[PDB]
């Protein structure tokens, strides 16, 4: 889970990732609990590695049988080194009081800095 | 420039550009409408739906054209490729959405189809809308 002691200074897992997506996201509404919503972070590239390096992906989605297919509500992206989180498509950094308490946190394990990672966050193709 | 930063968006649709073009020509569309909509629907190609199934319009079964179905309450179809779950998606939403080639005009268009419900900061279609101007020039990458 997220106890400062479970985090590696290696950097965040999937889970532990995605357990900071869904704190983003409860500042945000979204409805997580809500029959047929879910997040996804079985995204993957052609070797099986995550899309973006430095991060773990997620999708948002819905499926609603009076649908035709899956609704999808965001695609965002979850930094392993200090869970900074941005959603990908409307290229929003994610904000709100607890995440960024998790995410001092988080840099406190791992000793890294948002720009430590500024070559991999360029890589989300949101900021010059 | 920044967007084609994005290796992996840039990687989807240089892959399908070319694939989408006689199928959005066909629904009278903007190729970038139908490319976006499917880099919605399968994040760039990195979603297991689309990995797996090749469904790239992550279209519920049964829809024309699969191959099979699989629960990801609802199954989701399976095809031969890419350009098979476009072809469904086409089959089954095109007269619904053909000529609707302003991107927020296509996306309401999907929301009446009954492809989404429709119904963060914007709603369904200016997301959706948005996607498809990326892809437009993720397209010069």
């Amino acid at each position: 889970s997220l106890q400062p002691a479970r985090i590696k200074d290696s950097g965040l897992t999937r889970e532990q990732a995605e357990q900071v997506l869904r704190v983003a996201l409860k500042h945000q509404d979204y409805q997580l609990q809500r029959p047929g919503v879910f997040i996804d972070g079985d995204l993957q590239d052609e070797n099986g590695k995550p899309p973006h390096p430095g991060y773990y992906d997620f999708s948002l989605g819905y499926n609603d049988p009076k649908a035709g297919a899956t609704e999808y509500w965001g695609l965002f992206s979850v930094s392993l080194n200090t869970g900074d989180t941005w959603e990908i498509n409307s290229c929003k950094r994610l904000d709100g009081a607890e995440l960024r308490a998790l995410q001092r946190r988080v840099m406190a394990r791992t000793g890294k800095s948002l720009a430590d990672e500024k070559s991999q966050r360029e890589g989300l193709g949101c900021e010059d | 420039a920044r967007l084609c930063n994005n290796i992996s968006a840039v990687t989807f649709v240089s892959k399908y550009k070319a694939v989408c073009q006689p199928i959005a020509d066909q629904l009278d569309l903007p190729v970038e409408n139908l490319l976006g909509l499917a880099a919605q629907e399968s994040q760039y190609g990195t979603g297991r739906i689309a990995r797996e199934l090749n469904n790239y319009f992550s279209m519920h079964a049964p829809a024309p054209l699969q191959i099979g179905a699989e629960a990801p309450s609802i199954k989701v179809a399976k095809f031969d490729s890419f350009q098979k779950s476009a072809q469904s998606f086409a089959s089954s939403f095109g007269t619904a959405v053909r000529g609707q080639r302003d991107p927020m005009a296509f996306a309401q268009a999907l929301v009446r189809s009954g492809y989404n419900t429709g119904n963060g900061r914007d709603g369904f279609a200016r997301y959706l809308a948005d996607i498809i101007i990326a892809v437009r020039g993720r397209m010069a990458c």
